[PDB]
Order: C-alpha cells, then sequence, then structure tokens
C-alpha cells in the first residue's frame, strides 16, 4: 500500500575466509597439457 | 502369331497389351558416431610423442 520505503546499503555477511596459502606459498601456477604430471627433485649432495 | 481364319468366317479379337505396375518406396540408412570427448587426454597411435 502507501508505504514509499526507501532503502540503505545491504550488509554482506562473508563468514570468514583467509587462505595465506595460496598467496603465501603457491605463487607459481602452470597449466597442463599432457595426461601425467611429473615432478623431480634432484638430491644435491657434493663431497 | 495370326493363324489362319478363313475368309468366311469373322474370327476372334486379340487383346491388344499392357499393364505391369510397382513400387518400390522407402530406403533409409544413417551412420551415427560418437566423438568421444575424453578420448583426447591420451597420445593417439598417430602424433609422434
Amino acid at each position: 500500500m502507501y508505504t514509499t520505503a526507501q532503502l540503505l546499503a545491504a550488509n554482506e555477511q562473508k563468514f570468514k575466509f583467509d587462505p595465506l596459502f595460496l598467496r603465501l606459498f603457491f605463487r607459481e601456477s602452470y597449466p597442463f597439457t599432457t595426461e601425467k604430471v611429473y615432478l623431480s627433485q634432484i638430491p644435491g649432495l657434493v663431497n | 502369331m495370326a493363324l489362319y481364319v478363313s475368309p468366311i468366317v469373322s474370327g476372334e479379337v486379340i487383346r491388344s497389351r499392357g499393364g505391369s505396375t510397382s513400387e518400390f518406396t522407402p530406403g533409409y540408412v544413417k551412420p551415427k558416431h560418437e566423438v568421444n570427448p575424453q578420448m583426447t587426454l591420451r597420445r593417439l597411435p598417430d602424433e609422434d610423442p
């Protein structure tokens, strides 16, 4: 009926989310093109 | 043929010729086949490694 109510900004209600892992350790991202994903680590130990 | 009607009798009257029909309606063929979108992940027998 005859109210004429104006509305201001509304809330967001973002519960909680702060990765800190995708922003401190996983800064490098490379896409795939094949089925296998090789990952080598040379055992550096010299006399 | 003609055979031999004598020139004293009227003779017989030949049925002229003709009449033969047939129908061959429908036919069809349709080879549907699949692309298999998950088949492209592995390597084909072609495409040298």
